[PDB]
RNA sequence: AUUCUGUGAUACCUAGGGGACGGGUAAAGGCGAAGGCAAUCUUUUAUGUAAAAACUGACGUCGAAGGACGAAGGCAAAGGGAACAAAAAGGAUUAGAUACCCCAGUAGUCUUUGCAGACAAUUAUGAAUGCCAUAGGUUAGAUUUUUAAUUUAGUCUAUAAA
């Protein structure tokens, strides 16, 4: 699960672009997105066998892929982990600070 | 020095020493605290183009009121508490 | 004993928050050593009155004071405001005016204080040198 | 004797980093676009500090860390440079070299007066 | 040096923030945890406290805000008194 | 992007040369008829302000015209030429872009001598005289029981009668 999340300001980076600044989230949200790139890693896989355990343990199978530390999941929680770290000054850019105050 | 000479430069006049009660980062807070005292950003901001005479002028009374504005508003803030803590 | 060398750091760091010099004969009141009067609100070390008029010294005959020169500028050369100086725009003028001759002169620095004033401050074997280089 | 220098010139597009000896000669004359960096990604606070945490790298490799027994930190510059380079030397990078410091001077150029300046810009 | 002027006539005299609006207190922890990252890596080891002590700032309870500051009201009981009037 | 750089740039230094410009102080501050006037030393020039005495004794105010002065740009001549920069030109942006932005860049700005006389040359308020109630600042003095008050001449803020 990842710590941060990046949130955008809309024209706030120059010529239309949007300043990215990272923030916390809390657990639930921390969950939520690991278990959801989990699904999605899954439903791209494909069929194996048949049944009711199909869905199961192809889902079973990727999260001790994920303990094991070979899974997709772990380059998307580094890919965001990074934007964080490439955008940690931005929590004190001057467009965030001189919205009005310009006039 | 006798032997060595000093370096006299603008740079020696914006010099901060380690010593035993003011370490690296003791030094780098006291270097900020003058050059900010100072104004040396400001000036970095206000040479990067040219202002003309009038300009200039006319910046300065717009600043200089805000800052007498501002100054006279401290005091009417503070003379409220004063009056109030009598009783007023 | 390390024990005692411990109660000299928090002995002194109590002495720090007293942020005020008793003297003989000063009256203080049970509020006098409340926090509101040990914080010290007045942020500003003002000075009593205009040093130029209790001195009795006109500044444009004492140019060739490298000492008074530095005392009237920033360590980077700049004149002091009236706010720090505390003088008359009068007095004002005439120490800004006796800085402006010495440097003009070519007498005193102008981005420092003069060099046989930095020999003696604080950091006089660390002072920037000038390596002959050849 | 003279300390070494860690000269740290930053502005609003790059910053140089350069470690002279004691007569001012460089040894280590890098900036961000040494790094990799183009046109416009020399300016980002994060550059600055891979430059920073480069050089410091590289002193190393050189056994600086060793003989450099007194260094200067010589500041130019109000860009963004400016706090990332000084929290390289203050983090966890400079561990070595910041017990060798023994000053920090700031060498921003000023002109009392001087030449006229670019006319000032009509963005909108 | 000058003293405080009197302010002039104002429409209203206030403060625009009465309450000093502090910031998220974790914000600060945050970077702390993206300072190390770009030191010791993302992976290491040595950035495994200051990310559990980002774990502990999202599962504690945000402050409950302080009572409003009446500063304003006392503000407008002395404005005619304390400046050269009211405009109206 | 044009552009600079392996003929070694940027960055960091040493040693020489050149041209202009004037950081802080600095303020609702000051000065002059206005235009305008802000680094420094010496030299040089007319007003103006305060307090006391003395002196002249209406010698005053306004002022068509003439003459003088008059910002920036400009013309003419001889210098200077670092920086800035109309023009000319190039690179971008754009539906198109003379333009706004950018790489560069000549007149010009500076010096001396003339011409020129138009300005939001403004306080959108000619100069001057007598007079009308207060308050809070501020500038240069004077008086005093120099704390702080009183007072002369300026300047600004907010009001009364109007
Ligand atoms: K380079
Ligand atoms: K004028
Ligand atoms: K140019
Ligand atoms: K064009
Ligand atoms: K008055
Ligand atoms: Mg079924
Ligand atoms: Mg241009
Ligand atoms: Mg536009
Ligand atoms: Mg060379
Ligand atoms: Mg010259
Ligand atoms: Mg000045
Ligand atoms: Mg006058
Ligand atoms: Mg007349
Ligand atoms: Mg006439
Ligand atoms: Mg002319
Ligand atoms: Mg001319
Ligand atoms: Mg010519
Ligand atoms: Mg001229
Ligand atoms: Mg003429
Ligand atoms: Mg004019
Ligand atoms: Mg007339
Ligand atoms: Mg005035």
């Amino acid at each position: 699960a990842p710590l941060i999340k990046m949130r955008g300001y809309k024209g706030l980076a120059g010529g239309g672009r949007s300043l990215e600044v990272p923030q916390p989230i809390p657990a639930r949200q921390r969950r939520s997105t690991a278990f959801k790139w989990i699904l999605d890693v899954v439903n791209k896989k494909p069929s194996k066998g048949s049944g009711r355990t199909m869905f199961a343990h192809r889902v079973a199978e990727e999260i001790v892929a994920v303990v094991e530390g070979r899974s997709s999941v772990w380059d998307k929680r580094m890919l965001i982990h990074k934007l964080g770290t490439a955008n940690r000054a931005n929590l004190n850019s001057p467009a965030l600070q001189l919205k009005g105050k310009r006039f | 020095q006798q032997e060595l000479n000093i370096r006299l430069r603008p740079s020696t006049g914006r010099t901060f020493y380690v010593s035993g009660h003011q370490d690296f980062a003791g030094a780098l807070k006291l270097l900020h605290r003058t050059v900010a005292a100072n104004k040396v950003k400001k000036d970095v901001r206000l040479q990067r183009f040219h202002e003309r005479p009038a300009l200039k002028r006319k910046r300065n009374l717009r600043e200089r009121w805000r800052a007498r504005f501002k100054e006279g508003f401290k005091a009417a803030v503070n003379r409220t508490f004063e009056l109030k803590n009598q009783g007023w | 004993v390390q024990e005692l060398l411990q109660s000299e750091v928090t002995s002194n760091n109590y002495m720090r928050m007293m942020r005020r010099r008793w003297n003989n004969g000063d009256v203080y009141a049970p509020r006098d050593l409340s926090p509101y009067e040990m914080k010290g609100r007045n942020g500003g070390w003002v000075e009593a009155a205009d040093v130029v008029d209790e001195l009795g010294f006109s500044p444009l005959d004492n140019y060739r004071n490298f000492s008074l020169i530095s005392d009237y500028i920033t360590p980077f050369g700049r004149i002091r405001h009236s706010k720090e100086t505390g003088l008359k725009p009068v007095n004002q003028r005439k120490i800004a005016k006796m800085v402006r001759r010495a440097i003009g002169l070519g007498i005193h620095p102008s981005v420092h204080k003069h060099p046989e004033i930095l020999k003696n401050s604080n950091g006089r074997h660390l002072l920037p040198l000038v390596v002959p280089k050849g | 004797d003279e300390p070494y220098h860690f000269h740290i010139y930053s502005h609003k597009h790059n910053t140089h980093i350069t470690v002279t000896k004691p007569n001012r000669d460089a040894l280590i004359s890098l900036s961000c676009g040494n790094l990799g960096f183009k046109k416009s990604n020399r300016k980002h606070y994060d550059s600055a500090y891979q430059l920073g945490a480069y050089v410091v790298d590289k002193m190393h490799q050189m056994n600086l860390h060793n003989k450099i027994k007194k260094m200067e930190v010589v500041l130019r510059g109000f860009g963004p440079g400016r706090e990332a380079v000084i929290k390289v030397l203050l983090g966890n990078e400079g561990r070595m070299l910041r017990s060798s410091i023994v000053r920090v001077s700031d060498a921003t150029r000023l002109k009392f007066g001087g030449t006229r300046s670019k006319k000032p810009r009509r963005l909108g | 040096p000058n003293k405080p002027i009197r302010l002039p006539p104002l429409k209203q005299l206030r403060v625009r923030q009465a309450n000093k609006a502090e910031e998220n207190p974790c914000i600060a922890v945050m970077s702390s945890v993206l300072a190390c990252w770009a030191s010791a890596g993302y992976n290491s080891a040595g950035c495994a406290t200051v990310e559990n002590a980002l774990r502990a700032c999202m599962d504690a309870p945000k402050p409950a805000p302080k009572p409003n500051n009446t500063i304003n009201y006392h503000l407008s009981r002395f404005q005619e008194r304390l400046t050269q009037g009211k405009s109206k």
